[PDB]
Protein backbone atom coordinates (compact mmCIF):
# COMPACT_ATOMS: atom_id res chain seq x y z
CA UNK A 1 0.00 0.00 0.00
CA UNK A 2 1.84 3.10 -1.23
CA UNK A 3 1.16 6.51 -1.70
CA UNK A 4 1.95 7.94 -5.28
CA UNK A 5 6.51 8.20 -5.11
CA UNK A 6 5.58 11.79 -6.14
CA UNK A 7 3.56 12.56 -2.51
CA UNK A 8 5.94 9.92 -0.10
CA UNK A 9 8.30 7.11 0.07
CA UNK A 10 6.73 5.82 2.69
CA UNK A 11 4.99 2.55 2.18
CA UNK A 12 2.77 0.30 4.16
CA UNK A 13 2.70 -3.78 4.07
CA UNK A 14 -0.09 -6.53 3.58
CA UNK A 15 0.98 -10.14 4.42
CA UNK A 16 -2.50 -11.33 3.03
CA UNK A 17 -4.71 -14.48 4.91
CA UNK A 18 -1.98 -14.25 7.60
CA UNK A 19 -2.11 -13.86 11.14
CA UNK A 20 0.09 -10.89 12.58
CA UNK A 21 2.30 -13.46 14.25
CA UNK A 22 3.96 -15.43 11.45
CA UNK A 23 5.73 -12.65 9.91
CA UNK A 24 10.19 -4.35 7.21
CA UNK A 25 8.71 -5.30 10.31
CA UNK A 26 7.73 -1.98 12.18
CA UNK A 27 5.99 -1.54 15.04
CA UNK A 28 2.57 -0.89 13.36
CA UNK A 29 0.82 -4.11 13.66
CA UNK A 30 -2.60 -4.48 12.74
CA UNK A 31 -4.70 -7.85 11.99
CA UNK A 32 -7.33 -7.12 9.61
CA UNK A 33 -9.69 -9.66 8.02
CA UNK A 34 -7.53 -9.63 4.86
CA UNK A 35 -4.61 -10.25 6.72
CA UNK A 36 -1.74 -8.18 8.88
CA UNK A 37 -1.28 -4.91 7.77
CA UNK A 38 2.29 -3.75 9.16
CA UNK A 39 3.21 0.42 8.86
CA UNK A 40 -0.39 1.98 8.96
CA UNK A 41 -2.01 3.36 12.13
CA UNK A 42 -5.27 2.23 12.66
CA UNK A 43 -7.64 4.97 13.50
CA UNK A 44 -10.92 4.90 14.63
CA UNK A 45 -12.57 7.53 12.82
CA UNK A 46 -14.04 6.44 9.24
CA UNK A 47 -13.37 8.37 5.68
CA UNK A 48 -14.04 7.31 2.04
CA UNK A 49 -12.14 4.38 0.82
CA UNK A 50 -8.48 6.01 -0.77
CA UNK A 51 -6.46 2.89 -0.95
CA UNK A 52 -8.45 -0.23 -0.82
CA UNK A 53 -7.04 -3.01 1.53
CA UNK A 54 -10.19 -5.31 1.95
CA UNK A 55 -13.32 -5.97 4.64
CA UNK A 56 -14.30 -2.58 4.70
CA UNK A 57 -10.52 -1.63 5.34
CA UNK A 58 -9.18 1.44 3.29
CA UNK A 59 -5.58 3.25 3.77
CA UNK A 60 -4.87 6.60 3.54
CA UNK A 61 -2.30 9.50 3.64
CA UNK A 62 -2.81 12.06 6.59
CA UNK A 63 -1.04 13.77 9.51
CA UNK A 64 4.18 14.68 10.22
CA UNK A 65 2.12 12.80 7.28
CA UNK A 66 1.26 9.10 7.66
CA UNK A 67 -0.07 5.88 6.55
CA UNK A 68 -3.34 5.63 8.28
CA UNK A 69 -5.93 2.40 7.91
CA UNK A 70 -9.77 2.89 8.82
CA UNK B 1 63.42 -6.59 -5.87
CA UNK B 2 64.43 -6.53 -2.11
CA UNK B 3 61.62 -5.36 0.41
CA UNK B 4 62.11 -2.21 2.68
CA UNK B 5 61.52 -3.94 6.25
CA UNK B 6 59.69 -1.79 8.79
CA UNK B 7 60.52 -2.78 12.60
CA UNK B 8 57.00 -0.45 13.75
CA UNK B 9 53.83 -1.87 11.59
CA UNK B 10 50.85 -0.33 12.64
CA UNK B 11 47.14 0.33 10.90
CA UNK B 12 44.65 2.68 11.62
CA UNK B 13 41.31 1.34 12.83
CA UNK B 14 38.41 0.73 10.29
CA UNK B 15 35.56 3.20 9.74
CA UNK B 16 32.02 2.65 8.35
CA UNK B 17 30.04 5.07 6.31
CA UNK B 18 26.79 4.72 4.20
CA UNK B 19 27.16 3.79 -0.09
CA UNK B 20 24.43 6.16 -0.50
CA UNK B 21 23.18 5.27 -4.30
CA UNK B 22 26.78 5.29 -5.92
CA UNK B 23 28.01 1.88 -7.66
CA UNK B 24 25.84 1.59 -10.42
CA UNK B 25 27.67 0.53 -13.99
CA UNK B 26 27.00 -0.55 -17.23
CA UNK B 27 26.03 -4.11 -17.31
CA UNK B 28 26.42 -4.68 -21.21
CA UNK B 29 27.67 -2.35 -23.94
CA UNK B 30 24.07 -1.52 -25.45
CA UNK B 31 23.31 1.54 -26.31
CA UNK B 32 19.95 2.21 -24.63
CA UNK B 33 17.83 5.44 -25.48
CA UNK B 34 15.25 7.29 -23.60
CA UNK B 35 14.36 3.90 -22.07
CA UNK B 36 13.81 1.25 -18.75
CA UNK B 37 15.81 -1.67 -18.56
CA UNK B 38 16.02 -4.29 -15.47
CA UNK B 39 18.80 -7.04 -15.51
CA UNK B 40 20.18 -8.90 -12.57
CA UNK B 41 23.86 -8.44 -11.84
CA UNK B 42 25.98 -7.84 -8.89
CA UNK B 43 25.34 -4.96 -7.74
CA UNK B 44 26.25 -2.71 -4.92
CA UNK B 45 23.05 -2.13 -2.86
CA UNK B 46 21.80 1.15 -2.10
CA UNK B 47 22.86 2.30 1.46
CA UNK B 48 24.98 -0.55 1.60
CA UNK B 49 27.02 -0.71 4.59
CA UNK B 50 30.83 0.83 3.29
CA UNK B 51 34.40 0.60 5.12
CA UNK B 52 36.52 3.01 4.58
CA UNK B 53 40.30 3.69 5.52
CA UNK B 54 43.08 6.19 4.95
CA UNK B 55 46.06 6.01 2.69
CA UNK B 56 49.20 7.65 4.92
CA UNK B 57 50.99 9.07 2.11
CA UNK B 58 53.80 11.20 4.53
CA UNK B 59 55.78 10.42 7.67
CA UNK B 60 56.44 13.75 9.89
CA UNK B 61 58.13 9.58 12.41
CA UNK B 62 59.07 5.99 11.88
CA UNK B 63 55.87 4.50 12.25
CA UNK B 64 55.15 2.49 9.21
CA UNK B 65 50.85 2.44 8.45
CA UNK B 66 49.76 -0.73 6.75
CA UNK B 67 46.71 -1.13 4.46
CA UNK B 68 44.98 -4.13 5.96
CA UNK B 69 43.83 -7.12 3.65
CA UNK B 70 40.03 -6.96 2.95
CA UNK B 71 37.91 -10.09 1.78
CA UNK B 72 36.57 -9.89 -1.72
CA UNK B 73 33.21 -11.72 -1.53
CA UNK B 74 31.64 -11.79 -4.63
CA UNK B 75 33.30 -8.42 -5.89
CA UNK B 76 33.97 -4.66 -4.70
CA UNK B 77 33.05 -0.86 -5.05
CA UNK B 78 36.54 0.57 -4.36
CA UNK B 79 35.93 4.75 -4.32
CA UNK B 80 39.08 6.69 -3.59
CA UNK B 81 38.94 11.01 -2.59
CA UNK B 82 42.48 12.51 -2.61
CA UNK B 83 43.58 15.48 -4.24
CA UNK B 84 46.83 14.12 -5.82
CA UNK B 85 47.16 10.45 -7.02
CA UNK B 86 48.18 8.60 -3.73
CA UNK B 87 46.27 5.59 -4.24
CA UNK B 88 47.84 3.40 -7.03
CA UNK B 89 46.37 0.50 -7.08
CA UNK B 90 45.28 -3.17 -5.63
CA UNK B 91 46.76 -6.95 -5.32
CA UNK B 92 44.17 -9.64 -5.44
CA UNK B 93 44.64 -13.35 -4.58
CA UNK B 94 43.13 -16.47 -1.95
CA UNK B 95 46.57 -16.75 -0.45
CA UNK B 96 48.67 -13.68 -1.61
CA UNK B 97 51.88 -15.54 -1.81
CA UNK B 98 54.16 -17.96 -3.88
CA UNK B 99 51.91 -20.77 -3.46
CA UNK B 100 48.86 -19.66 -5.87
CA UNK B 101 48.71 -17.20 -8.38
CA UNK B 102 48.03 -13.28 -7.53
CA UNK B 103 46.88 -10.47 -8.90
CA UNK B 104 48.60 -6.89 -9.68
CA UNK B 105 47.61 -3.97 -10.79
CA UNK B 106 49.33 -1.02 -10.22
CA UNK B 107 49.94 2.38 -11.77
CA UNK B 108 53.89 3.83 -11.56
CA UNK B 109 53.92 7.45 -13.25
CA UNK B 110 54.96 5.98 -16.82
CA UNK B 111 51.26 3.27 -17.62
CA UNK B 112 49.60 1.10 -15.66
CA UNK B 113 50.72 -2.73 -15.17
CA UNK B 114 48.82 -5.63 -14.67
CA UNK B 115 50.45 -8.76 -14.31
CA UNK B 116 49.38 -12.56 -12.80
CA UNK B 117 52.01 -14.28 -11.18
CA UNK B 118 52.52 -16.89 -8.57
CA UNK B 119 53.82 -13.92 -6.24
CA UNK B 120 55.82 -13.81 -2.94
CA UNK B 121 54.41 -10.15 -2.35
CA UNK B 122 56.59 -7.58 0.33
CA UNK B 123 54.81 -7.50 4.43
CA UNK B 124 54.71 -3.03 3.63
CA UNK B 125 54.07 -3.10 -0.45
CA UNK B 126 55.92 0.57 -0.67
CA UNK B 127 56.19 2.89 -3.35
CA UNK B 128 58.41 5.79 -3.12
CA UNK B 129 58.38 9.09 -4.39
CA UNK B 130 61.26 12.01 -4.42
CA UNK B 131 61.08 15.65 -5.35
CA UNK B 132 63.40 16.88 -7.49
CA UNK B 133 64.67 20.32 -6.66
CA UNK B 134 66.86 21.49 -9.45
CA UNK B 135 63.36 20.20 -12.23
CA UNK B 136 60.89 21.40 -9.48
CA UNK B 137 59.05 17.95 -10.13
CA UNK B 138 58.48 14.55 -8.22
CA UNK B 139 59.99 11.65 -9.59
CA UNK B 140 59.14 8.31 -8.40
CA UNK B 141 61.69 5.80 -7.65
CA UNK B 142 60.70 2.89 -5.47
CA UNK B 143 59.12 0.20 -6.75
CA UNK B 144 59.08 -2.68 -4.16
CA UNK B 145 55.89 -4.27 -3.97
CA UNK B 146 56.98 -8.22 -4.28
CA UNK B 147 60.03 -9.81 -3.89
CA UNK B 148 59.70 -13.06 -6.16
CA UNK B 149 57.55 -13.49 -9.44
CA UNK B 150 57.77 -16.70 -10.90
CA UNK B 151 55.56 -18.39 -13.17
CA UNK B 152 53.07 -15.46 -14.50
CA UNK B 153 50.11 -16.37 -16.57
CA UNK B 154 49.22 -12.82 -17.24
CA UNK B 155 51.12 -9.58 -18.38
CA UNK B 156 49.76 -5.91 -19.69
CA UNK B 157 51.32 -2.72 -19.69
CA UNK B 158 49.92 0.13 -21.14
CA UNK B 159 51.15 2.99 -23.28
CA UNK B 160 53.75 5.55 -20.89
CA UNK B 161 51.89 8.83 -19.72
CA UNK B 162 53.36 11.35 -17.60
CA UNK B 163 50.80 11.33 -14.24
CA UNK B 164 50.69 14.50 -12.42
CA UNK B 165 52.30 13.74 -9.26
CA UNK B 166 38.86 20.20 -4.99
CA UNK B 167 39.35 17.01 -4.69
CA UNK B 168 39.19 13.82 -6.85
CA UNK B 169 36.70 10.98 -6.63
CA UNK B 170 37.95 7.72 -8.36
CA UNK B 171 35.25 4.82 -8.38
CA UNK B 172 35.60 1.06 -9.63
CA UNK B 173 33.77 -2.00 -9.40
CA UNK B 174 35.73 -5.14 -9.40
CA UNK B 175 33.78 -8.43 -10.42
CA UNK B 176 35.54 -11.83 -11.08
CA UNK B 177 33.09 -13.90 -12.77
CA UNK B 178 33.58 -16.90 -15.24
CA UNK B 179 37.28 -16.20 -15.14
CA UNK B 180 37.10 -12.77 -15.96
CA UNK B 181 38.34 -9.73 -13.71
CA UNK B 182 35.53 -6.99 -15.00
CA UNK B 183 36.50 -3.37 -13.89
CA UNK B 184 34.34 -0.74 -14.53
CA UNK B 185 35.68 3.25 -13.53
CA UNK B 186 34.21 6.67 -13.10
CA UNK B 187 35.93 9.94 -12.43
CA UNK B 188 34.63 12.73 -11.20
CA UNK B 189 36.01 16.23 -9.45
CA UNK B 190 34.24 16.34 -5.83
CA UNK B 191 34.38 19.54 -3.86
CA UNK B 192 33.71 17.53 -0.53
CA UNK B 193 36.30 18.19 1.97
CA UNK B 194 35.28 14.83 4.45
CA UNK B 195 33.45 11.45 3.84
CA UNK B 196 31.99 9.96 0.79
CA UNK B 197 29.79 11.57 -1.65
CA UNK B 198 26.67 11.39 -1.58
CA UNK B 199 24.82 10.91 -5.40
CA UNK B 200 24.90 8.85 -8.27
CA UNK B 201 27.21 8.58 -10.83
CA UNK B 202 27.12 5.36 -13.65
CA UNK B 203 30.91 3.44 -13.91
CA UNK B 204 31.47 2.73 -17.73
CA UNK B 205 33.28 -0.27 -18.55
CA UNK B 206 36.77 0.01 -18.07
CA UNK B 207 38.40 -3.22 -18.94
CA UNK B 208 37.66 -7.34 -19.00
CA UNK B 209 41.21 -9.57 -18.28
CA UNK B 210 40.41 -13.16 -18.80
CA UNK B 211 42.53 -13.71 -15.82
CA UNK B 212 41.29 -17.31 -14.77
CA UNK B 213 42.17 -17.06 -11.23
CA UNK B 214 40.33 -17.29 -7.91
CA UNK B 215 40.15 -13.77 -5.85
CA UNK B 216 38.79 -13.48 -1.98
CA UNK B 217 41.47 -10.92 -0.48
CA UNK B 218 42.91 -7.87 -1.78
CA UNK B 219 45.15 -5.28 -0.53
CA UNK B 220 45.37 -1.16 -1.44
CA UNK B 221 48.87 0.15 -2.36
CA UNK B 222 49.44 3.48 -2.50
CA UNK B 223 52.31 5.93 -2.53
CA UNK B 224 54.45 7.13 -0.28
CA UNK B 225 55.95 10.74 -0.13
CA UNK B 226 60.00 11.06 0.68
CA UNK B 227 60.29 13.72 2.47
CA UNK B 228 63.93 15.55 3.76
CA UNK B 229 62.14 17.00 7.54
CA UNK B 230 48.34 16.19 6.70
CA UNK B 231 45.49 15.48 4.09
CA UNK B 232 46.06 11.75 3.60
CA UNK B 233 43.69 10.23 0.62
CA UNK B 234 40.43 7.73 2.22
CA UNK B 235 39.49 4.99 0.07
CA UNK B 236 35.99 3.00 0.92
CA UNK B 237 35.23 -0.89 0.25
CA UNK B 238 31.63 -2.05 -0.25
CA UNK B 239 30.37 -5.62 -1.38
CA UNK B 240 28.35 -6.25 -4.39
CA UNK B 241 25.46 -8.67 -4.46
CA UNK B 242 23.26 -10.64 -6.86
CA UNK B 243 20.36 -8.16 -7.44
CA UNK B 244 17.51 -6.62 -9.75
CA UNK B 245 18.50 -3.14 -10.75
CA UNK B 246 16.19 -1.05 -13.17
CA UNK B 247 18.14 1.48 -15.15
CA UNK B 248 16.96 4.60 -16.51
CA UNK B 249 18.79 5.45 -19.92
CA UNK B 250 18.61 9.33 -21.20
CA UNK B 251 18.60 10.09 -24.92
CA UNK B 252 21.69 10.15 -24.56
CA UNK B 253 22.42 6.51 -23.27
CA UNK B 254 23.75 7.87 -19.92
CA UNK B 255 22.27 5.72 -16.96
CA UNK B 256 20.81 8.79 -15.42
CA UNK B 257 18.98 6.98 -12.72
CA UNK B 258 18.48 3.77 -10.99
CA UNK B 259 16.10 1.95 -8.78
CA UNK B 260 17.34 -1.00 -6.25
CA UNK B 261 13.93 -3.21 -6.87
CA UNK B 262 14.59 -5.29 -3.70
CA UNK B 263 15.81 -2.58 -1.01
CA UNK B 264 12.13 -1.91 -0.19
CA UNK B 265 8.10 -2.57 -0.69
CA UNK B 266 8.15 0.61 -2.91
CA UNK B 267 11.39 -0.04 -5.00
CA UNK B 268 9.56 -3.91 -5.18
CA UNK B 269 6.35 -1.98 -6.56
CA UNK B 270 8.26 0.48 -9.14
CA UNK C 1 83.57 16.47 18.25
CA UNK C 2 81.54 15.33 15.27
CA UNK C 3 83.90 11.98 14.26
CA UNK C 4 84.26 8.69 12.93
CA UNK C 5 86.69 6.22 13.91
CA UNK C 6 88.10 2.94 11.80
CA UNK C 7 89.69 0.23 12.92
CA UNK C 8 90.33 -3.76 12.42
CA UNK C 9 92.05 -3.24 9.29
CA UNK C 10 94.89 -5.49 8.76
CA UNK C 11 97.79 -7.95 6.42
CA UNK C 12 95.85 -10.82 6.04
CA UNK C 13 96.06 -13.83 3.70
CA UNK C 14 93.59 -14.99 1.11
CA UNK C 15 90.71 -17.23 2.89
CA UNK C 16 91.09 -15.58 6.29
CA UNK C 17 88.71 -13.67 7.98
CA UNK C 18 88.68 -9.86 9.28
CA UNK C 19 85.66 -7.81 11.12
CA UNK C 20 86.35 -4.24 10.88
CA UNK C 21 84.91 -1.36 13.20
CA UNK C 22 83.69 1.99 13.58
CA UNK C 23 83.38 4.43 16.52
CA UNK C 24 81.31 7.11 16.16
CA UNK C 25 81.06 9.75 18.85
CA UNK C 26 79.55 13.48 18.70
CA UNK C 27 76.17 12.91 16.99
CA UNK C 28 73.40 10.77 17.11
CA UNK C 29 74.34 8.09 15.86
CA UNK C 30 71.18 5.70 15.50
CA UNK C 31 69.80 8.88 13.28
CA UNK C 32 72.31 7.89 10.54
CA UNK C 33 72.54 5.37 7.98
CA UNK C 34 76.27 4.08 7.89
CA UNK C 35 78.09 3.05 5.12
CA UNK C 36 81.56 1.34 4.03
CA UNK C 37 83.31 2.35 1.05
CA UNK C 38 86.68 0.96 -0.02
CA UNK C 39 89.09 2.69 -2.07
CA UNK C 40 91.99 0.22 -3.80
CA UNK C 41 95.24 1.47 -4.30
CA UNK C 42 95.18 4.05 -6.60
CA UNK C 43 91.91 3.15 -7.87
CA UNK C 44 88.62 5.40 -7.36
CA UNK C 45 85.62 5.08 -4.81
CA UNK C 46 83.69 1.80 -4.41
CA UNK C 47 80.92 1.51 -2.04
CA UNK C 48 80.36 -1.45 -0.15
CA UNK C 49 77.67 -1.88 2.11
CA UNK C 50 74.95 0.74 4.02
CA UNK C 51 72.90 -0.26 6.87
CA UNK C 52 69.87 1.94 7.76
CA UNK C 53 69.59 3.68 11.10
CA UNK C 54 68.07 0.70 13.06
CA UNK C 55 69.62 -1.93 11.19
CA UNK C 56 66.51 -3.27 9.93
CA UNK C 57 67.50 -2.71 6.31
CA UNK C 58 71.35 -3.58 4.95
CA UNK C 59 72.25 -3.34 1.18
CA UNK C 60 75.50 -5.24 -0.24
CA UNK C 61 77.95 -4.93 -3.58
CA UNK C 62 77.66 -6.97 -5.95
CA UNK C 63 81.41 -7.85 -5.09
CA UNK C 64 80.96 -8.36 -1.73
CA UNK C 65 77.67 -10.02 -1.27
CA UNK C 66 77.56 -13.75 -0.04
CA UNK C 67 80.85 -12.92 2.00
CA UNK C 68 80.90 -9.71 3.54
CA UNK C 69 78.14 -8.63 6.63
CA UNK C 70 77.19 -5.05 8.21
CA UNK C 71 76.33 -4.46 11.66
CA UNK C 72 75.26 -1.67 14.17
CA UNK C 73 75.33 -1.33 17.27
CA UNK C 74 73.31 1.20 18.91
CA UNK C 75 73.87 1.46 22.30
CA UNK C 76 77.87 1.53 21.48
CA UNK C 77 77.37 3.68 18.88
CA UNK C 78 79.50 1.29 16.56
CA UNK C 79 79.58 0.05 12.94
CA UNK C 80 80.94 -3.30 11.90
CA UNK C 81 81.87 -5.01 9.18
CA UNK C 82 82.56 -8.80 9.05
CA UNK C 83 84.54 -9.85 5.77
CA UNK C 84 84.72 -13.78 4.82
CA UNK C 85 86.45 -15.58 2.32
CA UNK C 86 88.85 -12.07 1.40
CA UNK C 87 90.34 -12.43 -1.92
CA UNK C 88 93.33 -10.10 -3.38
CA UNK C 89 91.02 -7.78 -4.58
CA UNK C 90 89.20 -6.54 -1.14
CA UNK C 91 93.14 -4.79 -0.77
CA UNK C 92 92.11 -0.98 0.08
CA UNK C 93 91.49 1.36 2.48
CA UNK C 94 87.92 0.58 4.09
CA UNK C 95 86.17 4.40 5.42
CA UNK C 96 82.45 4.82 7.22
CA UNK C 97 80.35 7.68 6.49
CA UNK C 98 77.59 8.66 7.67
CA UNK C 99 73.98 10.54 5.76
CA UNK C 100 70.66 11.25 7.57
CA UNK C 101 67.52 9.03 7.53
CA UNK C 102 64.63 11.53 6.54
CA UNK C 103 62.01 9.82 8.76
CA UNK C 104 62.46 5.97 8.69
CA UNK C 105 63.81 6.00 5.28
CA UNK C 106 67.36 6.05 4.47
CA UNK C 107 67.81 5.62 0.42
CA UNK C 108 70.32 8.56 -0.23
CA UNK C 109 68.03 11.19 -2.24
CA UNK C 110 68.26 14.39 -0.03
CA UNK C 111 70.97 13.35 1.84
CA UNK C 112 74.63 12.18 0.93
CA UNK C 113 77.71 11.05 2.77
CA UNK C 114 78.41 14.30 4.85
CA UNK C 115 81.08 12.62 7.48
CA UNK C 116 83.69 10.18 6.76
CA UNK C 117 86.34 8.78 9.08
CA UNK C 118 90.09 8.51 8.53
CA UNK C 119 89.89 5.06 7.26
CA UNK C 120 91.87 1.71 7.75
CA UNK C 121 93.92 -0.43 5.82
CA UNK C 122 93.25 -3.46 4.50
CA UNK C 123 95.89 -5.61 2.41
CA UNK C 124 95.03 -9.22 1.39
CA UNK C 125 98.06 -10.71 0.33
CA UNK C 126 99.49 -14.73 -0.44
CA UNK D 1 75.39 -2.57 -12.97
CA UNK D 2 74.71 0.73 -12.94
CA UNK D 3 77.86 2.82 -14.43
CA UNK D 4 78.20 6.30 -13.37
CA UNK D 5 80.81 8.11 -16.14
CA UNK D 6 83.16 10.98 -15.34
CA UNK D 7 86.44 12.42 -17.89
CA UNK D 8 89.22 11.19 -16.25
CA UNK D 9 91.27 14.52 -15.85
CA UNK D 10 90.57 18.42 -16.28
CA UNK D 11 92.87 21.20 -16.49
CA UNK D 12 92.23 24.57 -15.78
CA UNK D 13 94.19 27.56 -14.67
CA UNK D 14 93.74 29.77 -11.80
CA UNK D 15 91.10 32.21 -11.38
CA UNK D 16 89.36 30.58 -14.36
CA UNK D 17 86.20 27.69 -13.85
CA UNK D 18 86.19 24.33 -14.47
CA UNK D 19 83.12 21.98 -15.19
CA UNK D 20 83.19 18.03 -14.41
CA UNK D 21 80.88 15.72 -16.53
CA UNK D 22 79.26 13.12 -14.12
CA UNK D 23 77.68 10.60 -16.99
CA UNK D 24 74.57 8.43 -15.81
CA UNK D 25 71.54 6.15 -16.87
CA UNK D 26 68.63 8.51 -16.91
CA UNK D 27 70.29 10.54 -14.17
CA UNK D 28 68.05 13.78 -15.18
CA UNK D 29 65.59 11.20 -12.60
CA UNK D 30 68.58 10.96 -9.65
CA UNK D 31 69.71 12.67 -7.06
CA UNK D 32 73.84 13.03 -7.59
CA UNK D 33 76.61 14.13 -4.68
CA UNK D 34 79.61 15.37 -4.90
CA UNK D 35 82.80 14.62 -3.42
CA UNK D 36 86.18 16.43 -3.13
CA UNK D 37 89.40 13.94 -1.97
CA UNK D 38 92.72 15.55 -1.57
CA UNK D 39 95.39 13.06 -1.80
CA UNK D 40 96.38 11.56 1.65
CA UNK D 41 93.06 11.51 3.43
CA UNK D 42 89.17 11.29 3.44
CA UNK D 43 86.77 12.77 0.48
CA UNK D 44 84.68 15.36 1.98
CA UNK D 45 80.53 15.99 0.43
CA UNK D 46 81.24 19.50 -1.20
CA UNK D 47 77.76 18.98 -3.43
CA UNK D 48 74.36 16.78 -2.12
CA UNK D 49 71.10 17.41 -3.78
CA UNK D 50 72.36 18.24 -6.83
CA UNK D 51 73.01 22.03 -5.93
CA UNK D 52 73.20 22.13 -1.86
CA UNK D 53 76.37 23.04 -0.65
CA UNK D 54 76.89 21.76 3.49
CA UNK D 55 77.92 24.19 6.25
CA UNK D 56 81.98 25.04 5.36
CA UNK D 57 81.98 24.66 1.35
CA UNK D 58 82.66 27.74 -0.17
CA UNK D 59 80.38 29.39 -2.48
CA UNK D 60 82.76 28.69 -5.69
CA UNK D 61 81.18 25.49 -5.95
CA UNK D 62 77.75 24.68 -7.37
CA UNK D 63 76.38 21.31 -9.28
CA UNK D 64 73.30 21.62 -11.57
CA UNK D 65 71.27 18.72 -12.76
CA UNK D 66 68.57 19.74 -15.70
CA UNK D 67 68.37 17.99 -19.21
CA UNK D 68 70.15 15.11 -18.11
CA UNK D 69 73.31 17.16 -17.64
CA UNK D 70 74.63 17.06 -14.12
CA UNK D 71 78.20 18.89 -13.89
CA UNK D 72 80.12 20.51 -10.67
CA UNK D 73 81.51 23.64 -10.98
CA UNK D 74 84.12 25.51 -9.93
CA UNK D 75 84.53 29.38 -9.93
CA UNK D 76 88.00 31.48 -9.14
CA UNK D 77 89.92 27.90 -8.77
CA UNK D 78 92.68 28.15 -6.37
CA UNK D 79 95.64 25.66 -6.32
CA UNK D 80 94.20 24.27 -2.97
CA UNK D 81 91.16 23.15 -5.54
CA UNK D 82 93.72 20.22 -6.76
CA UNK D 83 91.63 17.15 -5.98
CA UNK D 84 89.90 13.95 -7.13
CA UNK D 85 86.05 14.37 -7.72
CA UNK D 86 83.30 11.76 -7.94
CA UNK D 87 80.03 12.01 -8.39
CA UNK D 88 77.60 9.71 -6.45
CA UNK D 89 73.82 8.67 -6.58
CA UNK D 90 71.81 5.77 -5.24
CA UNK D 91 70.53 3.72 -8.19
CA UNK D 92 66.91 1.85 -6.80
CA UNK D 93 67.02 -0.14 -9.82
CA UNK D 94 70.16 -2.34 -8.35
CA UNK D 95 70.27 -1.56 -4.83
CA UNK D 96 72.99 0.43 -5.23
CA UNK D 97 74.92 3.16 -3.85
CA UNK D 98 77.11 3.80 -7.19
CA UNK D 99 80.15 6.13 -7.49
CA UNK D 100 81.40 7.66 -10.92
CA UNK D 101 84.83 6.57 -12.62
CA UNK D 102 86.74 9.59 -10.88
CA UNK D 103 88.08 13.29 -12.22
CA UNK D 104 91.33 14.48 -11.30
CA UNK D 105 91.57 18.31 -11.40
CA UNK D 106 94.81 19.54 -11.71
CA UNK D 107 95.67 23.28 -12.13
CA UNK D 108 97.89 24.21 -14.96
C1 LIG E 1 3.18 15.90 -8.11
O1 LIG E 1 2.03 16.47 -7.50
C2 LIG E 1 1.98 17.90 -7.61
C3 LIG E 1 0.77 18.36 -6.83
O2 LIG E 1 1.08 18.52 -5.46
C4 LIG E 1 1.94 18.31 -9.08
O3 LIG E 1 1.98 19.73 -9.17
C5 LIG E 1 3.12 17.71 -9.83
O4 LIG E 1 2.99 17.98 -11.22
C6 LIG E 1 3.18 16.21 -9.61
N1 LIG E 1 4.35 15.64 -10.25
C7 LIG E 1 4.34 15.14 -11.49
C8 LIG E 1 5.64 14.59 -11.98
O5 LIG E 1 3.32 15.13 -12.18
C1 LIG F 1 -3.52 -15.65 15.69
O1 LIG F 1 -2.81 -16.51 16.58
C2 LIG F 1 -3.26 -16.44 17.94
C3 LIG F 1 -2.33 -17.33 18.73
O2 LIG F 1 -1.53 -18.12 17.87
C4 LIG F 1 -4.72 -16.88 18.02
O3 LIG F 1 -5.18 -16.74 19.36
C5 LIG F 1 -5.57 -16.03 17.09
O4 LIG F 1 -6.90 -16.53 17.06
C6 LIG F 1 -5.00 -16.03 15.67
N1 LIG F 1 -5.76 -15.14 14.81
C7 LIG F 1 -5.92 -15.35 13.51
C8 LIG F 1 -6.73 -14.32 12.78
O5 LIG F 1 -5.43 -16.32 12.93
C1 LIG G 1 -10.52 2.91 19.24
O1 LIG G 1 -11.63 2.79 20.16
C2 LIG G 1 -11.54 1.64 21.01
C3 LIG G 1 -12.81 1.60 21.84
O2 LIG G 1 -13.96 1.61 21.01
C4 LIG G 1 -10.27 1.72 21.86
O3 LIG G 1 -10.17 0.55 22.67
C5 LIG G 1 -9.06 1.84 20.96
O4 LIG G 1 -7.88 2.00 21.74
C6 LIG G 1 -9.21 3.03 20.02
N1 LIG G 1 -8.07 3.13 19.13
C7 LIG G 1 -7.45 4.28 18.86
C8 LIG G 1 -6.28 4.20 17.94
O5 LIG G 1 -7.82 5.34 19.36
C1 LIG H 1 27.07 -1.30 9.48
O1 LIG H 1 27.90 -2.28 10.14
C2 LIG H 1 28.02 -2.12 11.56
C3 LIG H 1 28.96 -3.20 12.04
O2 LIG H 1 29.81 -3.64 11.00
C4 LIG H 1 26.64 -2.18 12.22
O3 LIG H 1 26.76 -2.01 13.63
C5 LIG H 1 25.75 -1.11 11.61
O4 LIG H 1 24.45 -1.17 12.18
C6 LIG H 1 25.67 -1.31 10.10
N1 LIG H 1 24.80 -0.31 9.49
C7 LIG H 1 23.62 -0.63 8.96
C8 LIG H 1 22.83 0.51 8.38
O5 LIG H 1 23.19 -1.78 8.96
C1 LIG I 1 56.83 -23.16 -12.08
O1 LIG I 1 56.05 -24.27 -12.57
C2 LIG I 1 56.84 -25.43 -12.86
C3 LIG I 1 55.91 -26.46 -13.46
O2 LIG I 1 54.76 -25.85 -14.03
C4 LIG I 1 57.54 -25.92 -11.59
O3 LIG I 1 58.36 -27.04 -11.91
C5 LIG I 1 58.38 -24.80 -11.00
O4 LIG I 1 58.94 -25.22 -9.76
C6 LIG I 1 57.53 -23.55 -10.78
N1 LIG I 1 58.35 -22.46 -10.29
C7 LIG I 1 58.78 -22.40 -9.02
C8 LIG I 1 59.61 -21.20 -8.67
O5 LIG I 1 58.51 -23.27 -8.20
C1 LIG J 1 22.09 14.81 -24.90
O1 LIG J 1 23.19 15.61 -25.36
C2 LIG J 1 22.78 16.87 -25.91
C3 LIG J 1 24.03 17.53 -26.45
O2 LIG J 1 24.00 18.94 -26.25
C4 LIG J 1 22.08 17.70 -24.84
O3 LIG J 1 21.61 18.91 -25.43
C5 LIG J 1 20.91 16.92 -24.25
O4 LIG J 1 20.36 17.64 -23.16
C6 LIG J 1 21.37 15.54 -23.78
N1 LIG J 1 20.23 14.77 -23.31
C7 LIG J 1 19.87 14.72 -22.02
C8 LIG J 1 18.68 13.86 -21.71
O5 LIG J 1 20.47 15.34 -21.15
Amino acid sequence: ITPGTNTSNQVAVLYQGVNCTEVSTGSNVFQTRAGCLIGAEHVNNSYECDIPIGAGICASYQTSQSIIAY
Amino acid sequence: SQCVNFTTRTQLPPAYTNSFTRGVYYPDKVFRSSVLHSTQDLFLPFFSNVTWFHAIHVSGGTKRFANPVLPFNDGVYFASTEKSNIIRGWIFGTTLDSKTQSLLIVNNATNVVIKVCEFQFCNDPFLGVYYHKNNKSWMESEFRVYSSANNCTFEYVSQPFLMDLFKNLREFVFKNIDGYFKIYSKHTPINLVRGLPQGFSALEPLVDLPIGINITRFQTLHISYLTPGAGAAAYYVGYLQPRTFLLKYNENGTITDAVDCALDPLSETK
Amino acid sequence: EVQLVESGGGVVQPGRSLRLSCAASGFTFSSYGMHWVRQAPGKGLEWVAVIWYDGSNNFYADSVKGRFTISRDNFKNTLYLQMNSLRAEDTAVYYCARSYCSGGFCFGYYYGLDVWGQGTTVTVSS
Amino acid sequence: SYELTQPPSVSVAPGKTATITCGGNNIGTKSVHWYQQKPGQAPVLVIYYNSDRPSGIPERFSGSNSGNTVTLTISRVEAGDEADYYCQVWDSGSDHYVFGTGTKVTVV
